[PDB]
RNA sequence: AAAUUGAAGAGUUUGAUCAUGGCUCAGAUUGAACGCUGGCGGCAGGCCUAACACAUGCAAGUCGAACGGUAACAGGAAGAAGCUUGCUUCUUUGCUGACGAGUGGCGGACGGGUGAGUAAUGUCUGGGAAACUGCCUGAUGGAGGGGGAUAACUACUGGAAACGGUAGCUAAUACCGCAUAACGUCGCAAGACCAAAGAGGGGGACCUUCGGGCCUCUUGCCAUCGGAUGUGCCCAGAUGGGAUUAGCUAGUAGGUGGGGUAACGGCUCACCUAGGCGACGAUCCCUAGCUGGUCUGAGAGGAUGACCAGCCACACUGGAACUGAGACACGGUCCAGACUCCUACGGGAGGCAGCAGUGGGGAAUAUUGCACAAUGGGCGCAAGCCUGAUGCAGCCAUGCCGCGUGUAUGAAGAAGGCCUUCGGGUUGUAAAGUACUUUCAGCGGGGAGGAAGGGAGUAAAGUUAAUACCUUUGCUCAUUGACGUUACCCGCAGAAGAAGCACCGGCUAACUCCGUGCCAGCAGCCGCGGUAAUACGGAGGGUGCAAGCGUUAAUCGGAAUUACUGGGC
């Protein structure tokens, strides 16, 4: 029945600021949101096959909701990071996201092959400007270009990789002299940190001795899942160097299905255990769909990860949020792109399923008696308004359509021919984010249009006040409380409505991409 | 192609190399009758059609063409060399 | 191959089927040549849930019809030694 | 073409679109048909209580 | 698919008495049966030619418990059928099963023989026919089916089965719980005051 | 015996009338849509528009009992792995079950789809002659003998792949000549000429080169005449509208000769005649698949061609052909086009009007589903394999049918509403209360039938030469159902879980008040509303239908209003 025990399942999600490595830590992982499994054995073929279903994320701000709703959806994050930047405004955002799911989180600190790459200050960087305890699971060898491999604080090994081809016949090396007084200092400083599991292990310690690495593995893995430390390795996978190991720690630390509490659900209000659920194969069916999407040969394709249940190719599933019927027909699990059909999914798989024209983003199937909601209600406000218009001015039924898909894709892009004329406006979440929208209009839907033309809240860093300031007196913005929170200002203005037109990206550039506001008609 | 009747493909493409051979040979053999018909030479034109006729009949036997076509050129070419004299 | 089958006649979980001389091109419930007798699978006190027409069924498989699974097995239980 | 717009109080614009059926007016010289109401964003009649399926309206509860 | 109101409502409308109450007290006593169930039924509406045919016709499908559907079928069938339309029709409507378990007891109304039938409490020659509208044939039984007796109210409603004409086509036993269908009802053997020529014509028209 | 027995009017021109005359309504019907509402079951139905254009997933394979053979699994054989000469498993051997790919056979022309084209190359009805037909069947025979290859398996190379220049080849029921064949072909005659293939099962022998030979039977092969079937062809009648389409036609009509076809034929070529069609509508133009039938009608007739069945036609568009019994071929070939996809940039690959499904268009139409258990169909000796045929399941009140949503009782004729002549009436036995029942839904438990067969064993004969091996016909044995938590049956609880829609001026069944004031609004027709509105809106009441109701659209009727039946100047 079950290709791959649920034990050997992990969920992992790439998720980082713009250009940090995801995308291409995963073309290193194919080698060695977009959902695509893989099945990396082990390093030294060890681990017997695992099934990490990866969800790749944009990084972009414009693109949010399709990073918070796949959060929600995986059981842990591997937050990239660069080495020159490594926490920039992007990174907080999705650190944010992930600590709202609180996903047990480990990193890794990619971009080790450039200029100006360091690793102890990027860990100290996570550690000052997002709040997280990072325990250093590897160190680099090499500092910008002569990055070669790194040390770990459990094998004491050096994994240098081969260059010759690209980065899968590493070497076991002896740790030499370039670094190995640092290795034993941050060694230490994890065992430790791993002590932080019992009261047992305090005593283990504190005997004068160093535990094994099988029990420090084990305990640390303990703390990523109660989210209690994260777990930092160090890789380049544009020079072909780190990935596997990264693979490695998330075999290792990530947790599977069972290695959680259950999926708290709700029978049909809040009850005390409503409809708490495990992920197993034998359990009622249940699952949430955690992404619709737009196939460009079909129109519509939904994805979901089931939690407790096994469901089959035709088996009817109820919307428990809608309280409705949907059925199967396709089931569709593959790359990014691919789709490859096939029958059934368990308990801890994520599918395509096809034909359901009813349930929208964060809603859950399950069988007719499972979860009437599991949670995920909420998805930020779309903060740019702008009008659109086709070539002709009578294809506006094409457009509306259109426009009442990719709304329906994404639930942070909405559409409303607002009744004060007729204007048919969008709103979207940032300038490329409707770049986006509009291009996938002339392009799937094709049809060429051309876009065009209260008491407000802003946050922001306690730097840029002069500016954004300057720029709300700048438009006719009068103001109204001269208040800072702790962690930054929480700025008031009163400014018009057929004004600021663009004032999340202006605000965006202006504040270093690091700060929300609100303007809903005083 | 989609299914396995490429197999058929290549079959038809061998048998319609071979059926043009034989329905070559046939029509050149009487090509020959006719010739020596328009040549006026009953008896040569009568050695051409007991030369053609042993052919055209194992064809038709064969199913490259019909008993009928067989019959029928084999009528055609009777009288055709009767009325020759 | 001139075919002697049943054809599939009646109601949806309630079969009917229709012995009937047909050549074995044409469908099932489609063309046929003459019918000799219907065939009731689900009787109880009906006309034996069986009829068939002999000496029509005779004539065409001595003009080399050929008699399906069923349409035997009916002749069988028609000639009463079966 | 024209078209009459039954029940007491509508909601079109110039761009709204609506489901068009038949049956005239009478009195309007030249209106052949009926839009119908409570269908493509032509809500039904408010306030209504009585032939409510003519005019699109949803049984109020009473 | 049943009318589920007032049944003296119907009685009056009508004026007669369509027995939809079991006759065992009155009928003036529970309702005011003389004026139409409004409060305009003091009043005196005119009753023409399309009035008076659909009031026989309403009575009918009122007194059978029959609605329009499958009335017109009744009425489909005996015009099809040979002899007169109308009598055929009432033999048609004397045939439906909680009709003649009405005529044979076992209910003290219509609606009671309904329930009878529905809730498999009756054994049409002991196989259980709960379809109220089964036309039984001649020469069969109603076999009221143990466990459907001695529940007081089949007893009540053999009791006031007297006090009503006794049909001539049914040999109930009262208590052994069988009864006959020996031969369809003819003309004189009802009401005589159902017009049956009217309700032709109202469906022919 | 019965196969019918069937024909209704109303409103509206007028101050009123009678006619003429149109409009409108009452009926039946629908692949319906929309609004409101919606419990169940059964059986049906379901892209009417874009023959728009399609991604993927399946829709056609099968035979090892034709052959070469061994890629995969298994059985074994030899082990000096594993080892306690092994049960604790090393490789070689097609040897055997078997089987990837390959040669070969049959199928792939069926079944499934759509109605674009097609006004007659089509269809329907009824005849006809100038024909061919795989598989199926009957009759008579033959089934000697031999060669060269040729795929796979592979020498020199190409090619991302598809998949090619040469080769080393090796088989066959692949191909080829010969011999032989006449009630077969040609020919008036004489006469000349034409085919084939073998495979399997066991066995008394008895012979070997453990190849087998040999005797049998089971199938298969070749020829001819038959049947059945299927198909091709011809003819006559009929099968739309427009004459605000009257001339059209030059292979055109026919004749002769050659050629072609399975077959007749201007089918075709070359001559020759100058014919041929046309007011019975030729020609052109628009529209259209046709039929049984479906709706309607008392009929005659009108409209229609969804489902189901027969015929035709098409397969992305245009053309041609090849193989084959059958095609000018949905899931084959080639070319030209448009389109889409793949690419390493060098090249290719495809055609959902198959089943789902999709964009789109539209008022509007479903499941990228479960089985081949039934019945069929292909292959096969079978077993079996495959079948998006088919059987079932899903969705949708889309239709028809059936059932339920309680039953009896109940006068303080309650409260409340509404009306009121202020008495009261109506709501209304209606509710409540009391008694009883639990259909269906919901739980729980039992449980037909669609299942015939097939296979293993057995016996009897037929069988031979043999109790073998094959049939055939009984006996036993284990069994085969997707639907399926089947139908149906039994128990549990309690009236709980189940009623809405339109209308109420006349046609047309069913009335009062209030608020409104030619406004807002209604209206199928006539019409209503400008201060006492049963016509609007609400309320109370009532009428009809009911899990539906109404609206819109469409057909016939009514309409004797295209009048043939059956009208008028
Ligand atoms: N120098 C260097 N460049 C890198 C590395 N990883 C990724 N890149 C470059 O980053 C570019 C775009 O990054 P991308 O994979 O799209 O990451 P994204 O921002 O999350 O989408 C690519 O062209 C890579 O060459 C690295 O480790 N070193």
């Amino acid at each position: 029945a079950r290709t791959t025990p649920i034990a050997r399942y992990r969920n992992i999600g790439i998720s980082a600021h713009i250009d940090a490595g995801k995308t291409t830590t995963t073309e290193r992982i194919l080698f060695y949101s977009a959902a695509t499994t893989a099945f990396w054995s082990g390093m030294a073929k060890q681990y017997e096959p695992h099934r990490i279903n990866i969800i790749d994320t944009p990084g972009h701000v414009d693109f949010t909701i399709e990073v918070e709703r796949s959060m929600r959806v995986l059981d842990g994050a591997v937050m990239v990071y660069c080495a020159v930047g490594g926490v920039q405004p992007q990174s907080e955002t999705v650190w944010r996201q992930a600590n709202k799911y609180k996903v047990p989180r480990i990193a890794f600190v990619n971009k080790m092959d450039r200029m100006g790459a360091n690793f102890l200050k990027v860990v100290n960087q996570i550690k000052t400007r997002l709040g997280a305890n990072p325990v250093p699971l590897q160190l680099a060898i090499g500092a910008e270009e002569h990055f070669t491999g790194v040390v770990d604080l459990v094998k004491m090994k050096a994994i240098n990789w081969n260059d010759a081809d690209q980065g899968v016949t590493f070497e076991y090396e002896d740790i030499p002299a370039d670094m190995v007084e640092l290795a034993n200092e941050w060694h230490q400083n994890l065992i430790e940190s791993a002590a932080e599991a019992s009261e047992e292990l305090m005593e283990k310690y504190l005997g004068g001795e160093e535990l094994t690495e099988a029990e420090i593995k084990g305990a640390l893995r303990q703390r990523v899942l109660n989210n209690e430390i994260i777990l930092v390795t160090c890789g380049s996978a544009f020079k072909n160097k780190g990935v596997q190991a990264m693979l490695d720690a998330v075999i290792d630390y990530l947790p599977s299905p069972v290695d959680v509490p259950a999926i708290n659900g709700i029978l049909d209000d809040g009850k005390d255990t409503p409809a708490e659920r495990h992920a197993s194969d034998d359990e009622p069916f249940s699952a949430l769909a955690f992404k619709i999407a737009t196939d460009p040969f079909v129109g519509n394709l939904t994805f979901f990860r089931v939690y407790s249940g096994v469901v089959n190719s035709g088996d009817t599933v109820l919307n428990s949020v809608k309280a409705a019927r949907e059925r199967f027909g396709r089931i569709v699990q593959m790359h990014a792109n691919k789709r490859e059909e096939i029958k059934e999914v368990r308990a801890g798989d994520i599918a395509a399923a096809i034909g359901l024209k009813d349930v929208t983003t964060g809603d859950t199937l399950c069988d007719p008696d499972a979860p009437i909601i599991l949670e995920r209600m909420e998805f930020p406000e779309p903060v740019i308004s702008i009008a659109v218009e086709p070539k002709t001015k009578a294809d506006q039924e094409k457009m509306g359509l259109a426009l009442g898909r990719l709304a329906k894709e994404d639930p942070s892009f909405r559409v409303w021919t607002d009744e004060e004329s007729n204007q048919t406006i969008i709103a979207g979440m940032g300038e490329l984010h409707l770049d986006i929208i509009v291009d996938r209009m002339k392009r799937e839907f094709n049809v060429e249009a051309n876009v065009g033309k209260m008491k407000v809240e802003v946050e922001t860093p306690e730097e840029n006040t002069g500016d954004v300031i300057g720029d709300l007196s700048r438009r006719r913005g009068m103001l109204k409380g001269q208040e800072s929170e702790v962690t930054g200002v929480k700025i008031h203005a009163e400014v018009p409505l057929s004004e600021m037109f663009g004032y999340a990206t202006q605000l965006r550039s202006l504040t270093k991409g690091r700060a929300s506001y609100t303007m809903e008609f005083l | 192609n989609i299914k396995s009747a490429k197999k058929r493909a290549i079959q038809s493409e061998k048998a319609r190399k071979h059926n043009a051979s034989r329905r070559s040979m046939m029509r050149t053999f009487i090509k020959k009758v006719y010739a020596a018909i328009e040549a006026g030479d009953k008896a040569a034109a009568q050695k051409a059609f007991n030369e053609m006729q042993p052919i055209v009949d194992r064809q038709a036997a064969k199913g490259l063409i019909h008993k009928n076509k067989a019959a029928r050129h084999k009528a055609n070419l009777t009288a055709q060399i009767n009325k020759l004299a | 191959m001139v075919t002697i089958r049943l054809a599939r006649h009646g109601a949806k979980k309630r079969p009917f089927y229709q012995v009937v001389v047909a050549d074995s091109r044409n469908a099932r419930n489609g063309r046929f040549i003459e019918r000799v007798g219907f065939f009731n699978p689900i009787a109880s006190e009906k006309e034996e849930g069986t009829r068939l027409d002999l000496d029509r069924i005779a004539h065409w498989v001595g003009q080399g019809a050929t008699i399906s699974d069923r349409v035997a097995a009916l002749i069988k239980e028609v000639n009463k030694a079966a | 073409v024209t078209s009459y717009i039954g029940g007491e109080g509508h909601n079109l614009q110039e761009h709204s679109v609506i489901l068009i059926r038949g049956g005239r007016v009478k009195d309007l010289p030249g209106v052949r048909y009926h839009t119908v109401r409570g269908a493509l964003d032509c809500s039904g009649v408010k306030d209504r209580k009585q032939a409510r399926s003519k005019y699109g309206v949803k049984r109020p509860k009473a | 698919a049943r009318y589920l109101g007032p049944k003296l409502k119907l009685s009056r409308r009508e004026g007669t008495d369509l027995f939809l109450k079991s006759g065992v007290r009155a009928i003036d006593t529970k309702c005011k049966i003389e004026q139409a169930p409004g409060q305009h039924g003091a009043r005196k509406p005119r009753l023409s030619d399309y009035g008076v045919q659909l009031r026989e016709k309403q009575k009918v499908r009122r007194i059978y418990g029959v609605l329009e559907r499958q009335f017109r079928n009744y009425y489909k069938e005996a015009a099809r059928l040979k002899g007169n339309t109308g009598e055929n029709l009432l033999a048609l409507l004397e045939g439906r099963l909680d009709n003649v378990v009405y005529r044979m007891g076992f209910g003290a109304t219509r609606a009671e023989a309904r329930q009878l039938v529905s809730h498999k409490a009756i054994m049409v020659n002991g196989r259980v026919v709960n379809i109220a509208s089964y036309q039984v044939s001649p020469n069969d039984v109603v076999s009221i089916r143990e466990k459907a007796k001695k529940q007081s109210r089949v007893k009540a409603a053999l009791e006031l089965a007297e006090q009503r004409e006794k049909p001539t086509w049914l040999e109930v036993d009262a208590g052994k719980m069988e009864g006959t269908f020996k031969r369809k009802p003819e003309r004189s053997d009802l009401s005589a005051d159902i017009n049956e020529h009217l309700i032709v014509e109202l469906y022919s028209k």
